[PDB]
């Protein structure tokens, strides 16, 4: 029952990691992160291995400060949908837009939990597009700030965990060996090519 | 106004915990689904796929030439041609194939598996040779006539161009398949005496694999 | 011969319909293998977008259904030995070869490497097969060997691999043929050092769309 | 007394929530409606 | 009722205790703890009452610091299968694996609580193995970590509590009597051997 | 949206409770048992 | 004579059935009990690894599955007196003697000790099973008195007791038997002063598999 792909996708880690300053004269406050499943090499070597999927996303937001005490202060999370425009400061109008959902949550809460479905003018998401337009199915983003008036003089940091759901795939392929090289691209390198099988003494024995 | 108490496990976050949650798009239906050929649904579909093993692993190899078994008409009427192990979640000829590679992500594993081979030459030379499992427990063994006593199979090139052998029951020595020149490779005058034979390997319908672990491939 | 119905799905309908002009057997040219071949890739609805009708009614339109009923041919003497794979890729997104963690300085495959047309194209890398993956796990696609000793023919009835049901047939190949000499060609002084390789595709069920006089 | 946990989410004010507020005036009714012409439902009736 | 093994057995004892100090040039930060059910006396004289055993566990994670209060801090409790690799660091990747669940809780929250079943690759754990390879029945890691982004300057002392749920015993064997010297070997004291039954002056009394 | 009340008895832990917890592994199942001879139910099958 | 049948289970089957030649009443060699005796203790499945058609379809083979039908007669007249504990013991662990808490310096017991063989080996300190386990409760286990008053004969059929149905029979020795002298043995001046212990054991049900050339 554990090798079906519902079990082999469907388990919470770990996407990525937000950081944020809050401070002076960079007062950026804000912290965008565009939201990409092929950031660690593990899931991108587990969602390579097919053509075609389509599944829902569970997001946890898990926010420390920078030594790790917790003190409460309000947080917005922010999703901003395929297509809308991303926040450009701390408090520009993009962060009262009613379209754009936000979280309000404190830091001694428990960590925020959202649910994000299928949001792709296809029929399932590719990551082999042969062809001319990197292909156009994107999730959005996660834009965080902290709700205050008078600027707050911490620096917490953000993790995002995901746990994919309802998962199906679609024409499986190999599984790729060679090292990675760039993010949206399988470049792999023309000399020093790994072999897929370490070597041994003879081939008369049983090394 | 119901009463309630609280138990211990509040306001934890459990990783593999099954709860739902809070939807971000109401009422948004999704793009309606198609039938795209080629639906997969559990990973014991994917081991039931024959792949070439690297047998000839060794160095001084360039980077195709590691999936051929070389056969030559210089060798004697007795003699071993090839041996390899029979683990698939092991460091060896079994890193190369698709099962290999599926039984890393999970940490125990069992069943039968197969291992069929082809043999790539001339269609006027012939010759018999002698494949043969040996079950874990002793080594390699050492002669022809040892390893007839064992699981053999008498595979000639005349009609059959293509054997298969089943390997029974293994599990987290593991086995060896050893592959002998029963009598020799005859070839006709004006005909290249060197040959090669490529070996494929999948699990079975008995194959069942437990305990997820994230691999080591990658760095 | 024996048919590897690629996926277990036949090419079906869902726009015109040529079905008289376009339903015949496009014959490319030869390739000649010989002792240090790498292999040939073709992306296939753009090896049919210069050759006649099924160019004409490809390039004058704006949206593309079919499958295709391949079929490879590869004669030679009783004498000459070897092994071909032929296998099917949907989406065979070719790789660029380098070093480089820059996003414009690392390579890229130009337009004549992605698009070959209908003379194809050879591997530099066949062992990764240019894209990073191993061929040897390679048999996961609908696949044939053609070995020189037992037949000379194979046959591939590829169906409509594709996310979205109409998609343009200029900008998006849908998927590519390989060829793989795995066993090398072997031969005696004295025979014919250059074996050719003969592809017919046929177009199943062909759909056109939005036509732009 | 039936025993209960808090999971993830808890104390969180999601904006597109669909969920109850308690009532501030219980036992108001409004005002009656009446015929009012020209109701529209969706904005596909605005875009014909 | 209360005389049955899932009585017998069925409560919720201490098995171990683990330390953590998160300091300085010793930024160790992480504690594992090997997990055991031979760690003190009583459960072991319990459990080898019986030659074969089949249960479930339920863990409960009590955590204070060295004085005693607590403050609001974020940890992570992570359960190391039977053969995944543990961790090595305090920030090693072995944290951020998807396969090795994690459980993040504050210091003032209630205790953790977590369930374990049966991982063994045979039917039932034995105790005794008359034989080469003690045997190779393991339950799996337990290494916690605080997580934080600044090291955390306190110095934690956890708890955990075991226990058994839906116990299963074959084989009764008796009672051992003589002290104990080794973990996984009844290794007794061949000098000095203790009777089972105290002495008293002569056999013609009743003291 | 229902209404509740925290009663005495919150956030405590009771050693001898009888409550569930939260599985690690879900949907994995164990190795099925077989019939080991000599199954004991109660101690007092080893008083007699 | 009566038997205790070992905890109520007759052995049973669940790989080859020899039915033939291993069904037969192999018989060790008699132990010489005297006065001042301590016991005597057998891992069976390790017994009879050098003893003929079993011992060979033991050696090998890889996995193995069996039950026994034991006998111990004891032969004594009726002049001496005494009292022997039978009993066999699932999972029989030697400990090892010593007061030593470091790992690799507390001592273990050797290869002959663990696997005493054909021969069977004798205890050090009987009354605590040379386990640090008293043995005035050993009556838990299948068990059976040869009192030399009343009988001279036990049998005990004990079935396969293992964890895993199919387990190796050189490196996992299943269960052990213990002879033990509770009340020592006593006689006149003028009678033999040695008495002979003989037991005959008849493994039923055998299983084997897994056979290496």
């Amino acid at each position: 029952l554990e090798t079906t792909i519902n079990h082999f996708f469907s388990r919470s880690g770990l996407v990525g990691v937000v950081n944020l300053t809050d401070g002076g004269t960079d007062t950026t406050g804000y912290a965008t992160w565009d939201i990409d499943i092929m950031g660690f090499v593990q899931l991108r070597r587990k969602c390579e291995m097919f053509t075609y999927m389509r599944f829902n996303a569970e997001f946890t937001f898990v926010t420390t400060t920078k030594n790790g005490e917790a003190r409460p202060y309000m947080l917005q999370y922010m999703y901003v949908p395929p297509g809308a425009p991303k926040p450009t400061g701390r408090d520009a109008f993009q962060w009262q837009t009613a379209t754009n959902p936000s979280v309000f949550v404190k830091l001694t809460d428990p960590p925020a939990q959202v649910s994000v479905p299928f949001m792709s003018p296809a029929s399932a998401y590719q990551w082999f597009y042969d062809g001319y337009p990197c292909p156009n199915n994107m999730m959005g983003t996660f834009a965080v700030r902290v709700v205050s008036r008078e600027a707050s003089q911490l620096k917490l940091q953000t993790r995002v965990y995901m746990k994919l759901k309802h998962v199906r795939a679609w024409v499986p392929r190999p599984i790729r060996s060679q090292p990675y090289l760039l993010k949206n691209f399988p470049n792999y390198d023309s000399s020093k090519i790994t072999n897929s099988a370490r070597d041994r003494s003879s081939i008369k024995q049983a090394n | 106004g119901i009463p309630a108490e609280l138990r211990p496990g509040t306001n934890q976050f459990l990783t593999t915990d099954d709860d739902t949650a809070a939807p971000i798009l109401p009422g948004f239906t999704p793009t309606p689904t198609i039938h795209i050929p080629g639906e997969v649904h559990s990973l014991l579909e994917l081991c039931r796929v024959e792949t070439i093993l690297e047998v000839n692993n060794t160095t001084e190899a360039t980077g195709l030439t590691r999936l051929l078994i070389p056969v030559s008409s210089q060798n004697k009427a007795d003699e071993l041609c090839a041996a390899f192990m029979v683990d698939p979640g092991r460091i060896g000829p079994w890193q190369s194939t698709l099962v290999g590679q599926i039984c890393r992500y999970y940490t125990q594993w069992s069943g039968s598996l197969k291992v069929t081979f082809m043999f790539t030459g001339s269609f006027m030379a012939t010759g018999k040779m002698l494949v043969a499992y040996s079950p874990p427990g002793s080594a390699q063994p050492a002669n022809r006539e040892t390893a007839m006593l064992g699981t053999h199979v008498i595979w000639d090139f005349g009609l059959q161009s293509s054997v298969s052998l089943v390997i029974p029951w293994i599990s987290n020595t593991a086995g060896v398949v050893t592959l002998w020149y029963q009598t020799n490779y005859v070839v006709p005058p004006e005909t290249p005496g060197e040959a090669y034979i490529i070996a494929m390997g999948a699990a079975q319908d008995n194959f069942t694999l437990k305990i997820c672990k994230d691999t080591d491939e990658v760095t | 011969a024996n048919i590897v119905l690629a996926y277990g799905e036949w090419p079906e309908y869902c726009p015109t319909r040529p079905d008289v002009s376009v339903n015949r057997f496009y014959t490319l040219d030869s390739k000649m293998w010989q002792e240090n071949s790498t292999g040939w890739y073709w992306k296939f609805p753009d090896v049919l977008n210069k050759t006649g009708v099924f160019g004409q009614n490809a390039q004058f339109h704006y949206l593309y259904r079919s499958g295709f009923c391949l079929h490879v041919q590869c004669n030679a003497s009783k004498f000459h030995q070897g092994a071909l794979l032929v296998a099917v890729i949907p989406e065979f997104v070719i790789a660029g070869r380098g070093s480089n963690t820059k996003p414009n300085e690392a390579p890229h495959p130009g337009f004549t490497t992605t698009f070959p047309g209908t003379t194809g194209a050879t591997f530099h890398d066949p062992y990764v097969l240019d894209s990073g993956v191993p061929l040897s796990q390679a048999l996961i696609y609908p696949h044939q060997w053609i070995n020189l000793r037992t037949n000379n023919c194979a046959t591939v009835i590829v169906p409509y691999i594709n996310a979205v049901p109409f998609d343009s047939a200029i900008n998006h190949s849908n998927f590519g043929l390989i060829v793989i000499p795995v066993s090398p060609l072997k031969y005696s002084s004295g025979a014919t050092t250059a074996i050719p390789i003969t592809i017919t595709i046929a177009p199943l069920n062909s759909e056109f769309g939005g036509l732009r006089q």
